[PDB]
């Protein structure tokens, strides 16, 4: 997901502006749905929501627009159990042996013959929660097991939280409402208001451990691999309690990252750290936010956002619709010169030609160079010390950069990587005259619609994830509900689309209508005022009661 | 009663629901959503109820790409009656009303559906929903940043035998 909030100091109109570009599945239980909700006099909000949830998840109201992105904070901890040496169904806390609880669930299963069988399954639970097994990493043997404590299992506030957000007036009110309830499970919140405030909040439900306990309570090897793992044999490693927190064992709001500015804030799924590089967010618990290298989507956004120039609505729109493969900026110049050094190489010719002709984009009309680039990058990612300029914490916006071609081994390995990528591409048997839009599609009935965009890991702001199905790449997730909100005098102006359309049902008139538009990248008014709604020639009305 | 909503649709089938209270508001949302997505919600409720193997057998998967039986075990565990009741008990009157109205609005569409925008008419898993079903969906989503990511791992956790 991407989010950009722009304030009074940077917007062309001196007022707030928000780009919401959440990246979600195109099917299933997290498929967004557009709706506008009004209880006249006290609720008037529009945006998108998730299946079965009667509140707006991402949206806007008269003076406010907000969105969310998945954060990097932990929302659970694993606990390594020290098992009772005499009994692997018992575990030690402060040297005292405790029994696991056994909870059986019963499931009905439909067999080939069409009849139901009952299956019973035992779920083992510790004081922390259920045991979990990852064979070869988190085993359950005679020495240890792992239990999982999920912080959101006790979060009964989640629905109230979004209902409250839906009632928020401006950025200050939104901040108050979220900090007061702490009901947001696992996302950042970014927002802008008419007065030109831009807000970033890493305000979610995060396990709390006081600073002094982290060194002793962490499992070092597992934490080093990105898992929030704690010592479950020591009662002192229970989540800490702080009366200010809305829920026992979670981090109080004052200790979670917030940035309130009048220029901009952004997030593309990295930590709070470089939300705005002018004001870095630092000194938080590692369970909350770490100073880790930013992904290429964020690096891309910051490269377009840094500076003094006014930001227009058009600018933010074009950051999505340009489909620029930003990762090419760091590697493609040096790759092309390797290509020019190896023109006598038969196995490289087609790749090098396709890469040289490529527009560095993931547009419908982008050439096969994008495919060659993707397969090369999957191999480049595996090489050691291949960056000319490796990540520099002092230069977090401009590194890593370039290929270390002057180093003999790197040159060999990068050439081999390109040779192997080219082999993979040409083995797939697709023609060279084929463009990206000929490959990446969304099926609608028996028909297919070409879809622009590409994987977020290659720095395409318009992130689209796809998989091989038949002869094409079938879109499964990415750019979903798009909303770009400004605040001119008459009321909020919202512009966007729901990429996959309102209805998942092939029979609906709204199964593919916005998907055709998404393909052509033609965003539309999201009508919010009675005037805008009334102006729509497609307007239909039904009143219902029982 | 209390169940009354006014719905306007603009281009692309975007609904604009107006009501005097949360119960009416939910009524409109559930009805509008069902018109577009009855089959989707019905399927995902089967998943959140842990009844995929019952309707579809052990060979299939959920839309999250989990095997039906492990998915069912996980949701049966997550959405036990005691857990749903505690969750419901903690909800404000406003949220309870939104959910109540939502379930009624969805069910109203189901009573009237003739297949015009519903491809799964006649399937046994397409049925009237309850507020508990909405709670099941909410909790499913709630744990997506936590234990839901370890669904397979939870199902796989069994104590060792007599091995070396």
């Amino acid at each position: 997901s991407n989010a950009i909030a722009v304030g009074s100091e940077r917007s062309a109109d001196g007022k707030g502006m928000l780009l919401a570009n959440p990246h979600y599945p195109w099917n299933g239980a997290m498929r967004f749905y557009q709706m506008h909700l009004t209880i006249p006099g006290r609720l008037d909000v529009m945006g998108a929501s998730l299946p079965g949830l009667p509140v707006v998840n991402i949206g806007f109201s008269r003076h406010l627009a907000w969105t969310h992105t998945v954060d990097t904070s932990s929302h659970f901890t694993l606990y390594r159990l020290a098992l009772d040496p005499k009994d692997p169904r018992r575990y030690l806390v402060d040297g005292r042996s405790l029994p696991l609880e056994e909870k059986s669930v019963a499931i009905e299963v439909r067999g080939a013959d069409g009849k139901l069988s009952r299956v019973e399954h035992k779920v083992y639970q510790s004081i922390y929660g259920p045991l979990v097994v990852w064979p070869g990493k988190l085993d359950w043997n005679r020495s240890e097991a792992y239990a999982l404590r999920d912080a959101n299992l006790e979060n009964t506030r989640v629905l109230q939280q979004w209902y409250s957000i839906n009632q928020a007036s401006d950025v200050a009110d939104l901040r108050r409402r979220v900090e007061a309830l702490q009901g947001i499970p696992w996302v950042n919140t970014l927002a802008a208001d008419e007065q030109g405030n831009a807000l970033y909040m890493n305000q979610s439900v995060v396990p709390y451990l006081k600073p002094e306990l982290i060194p002793a309570c962490a499992i070092p090897q597992l934490v080093a691999e990105g898992l929030p793992a704690l010592q479950g044999q020591d009662s002192r490693c229970a989540w800490s309690r702080d009366p200010a927190a809305a829920q026992a064992g979670i981090t109080p709001a004052a200790q979670l990252p917030v940035l309130l500015r009048r220029d901009f804030v952004q997030n593309s799924n990295d930590s709070a750290w470089l939300t705005n590089p002018a004001s870095p967010l630092q000194g938080f618990s590692p369970l909350v936010s770490q100073e880790k290298p930013i992904g290429p989507r964020a690096r891309y956004a910051l490269s377009r956002l840094q500076g003094k120039q006014p930001l227009e609505a058009k600018t933010l729109e074009e950051m999505v619709t340009a489909n620029h493969v930003f990762s090419a900026d760091q590697v493609l110049p040096d790759l092309l010169r390797l290509c020019r050094d190896n023109q006598g190489e038969k196995s490289l010719a087609r790749a090098c030609a396709a890469l040289a002709q490529w527009d560095r984009g993931a547009n419908l009309d982008s050439g096969s160079g994008f495919v060659y680039f993707q397969r090369f990058m999957q191999r480049f990612a595996e090489l050691d010390g291949a960056w000319k300029e490796p990540f520099d914490a002092q230069r977090p916006l401009d590194t890593p950069q370039g290929i270390a071609l002057d180093r003999p081994q790197v040159a060999t390995q990068v050439r081999q990587a390109l040779a192997d990528a080219a082999a993979e591409v040409e083995k797939s048997g697709i023609p060279d005259g084929a463009r990206w839009g000929d490959l990446q599609v969304s099926t609608r009935g028996q028909e297919r619609i070409a879809i622009p965009g590409g994987d977020g890991h290659f720095g395409v702001y318009n992130a689209i994830q796809s998989v091989r199905k038949g002869d094409h790449l079938e879109v499964v997730g990415g750019t979903s509900y798009i909303q770009l909100v400004t605040f001119p005098e008459e009321g909020p102006k919202a512009r966007g689309l729901l990429a996959f359309s309102q209805s998942s049902d092939p029979r609906s008139p709204h199964y593919r209508d916005q998907t055709e538009l998404f393909s052509r990248q033609q965003w539309q008014t999201l009508p919010f005022s009675d005037r805008q709604i009334d102006a729509d020639p497609q307007l239909q009305r039904l009143s219902i009661r029982e | 009663t209390g169940l009354a909503a006014d719905i306007r649709w603009t281009a692309y089938g975007v609904p604009h629901i107006r009501a005097k209270d949360e119960r009416g508001l939910g009524y409109g949302i559930g009805y509008a959503y069902a018109r577009d997505n009855a089959c989707l919600l019905a399927e995902e409720i089967v998943t959140a109820r842990g009844e995929r193997a019952r309707y579809f057998g052990s060979e299939g998967k959920s839309s999250a790409e989990l095997d039906n039986l492990p998915s069912d075990i996980f949701y049966a565990w997550l959405n036990q009656p005691e857990a749903l009741q505690a969750f419901w008990q903690a909800q404000t009157p406003a949220v309870r009303q939104l959910l109540e109205g939502y379930a009624a609005g969805f069910n109203r569409f189901l009573r009237e559906a003739d297949g015009k925008t519903t491809s799964c008419l006649g399937q046994p898993w397409l049925r009237a929903i309850a507020t508990d079903d909405l709670l099941r969906l909410t909790r499913r989503w709630l744990v997506e940043g936590g234990v839901g990511q370890f669904a397979d791992a939870l199902v796989a956790a069994a104590p060792p035998g007599a091995e070396k």
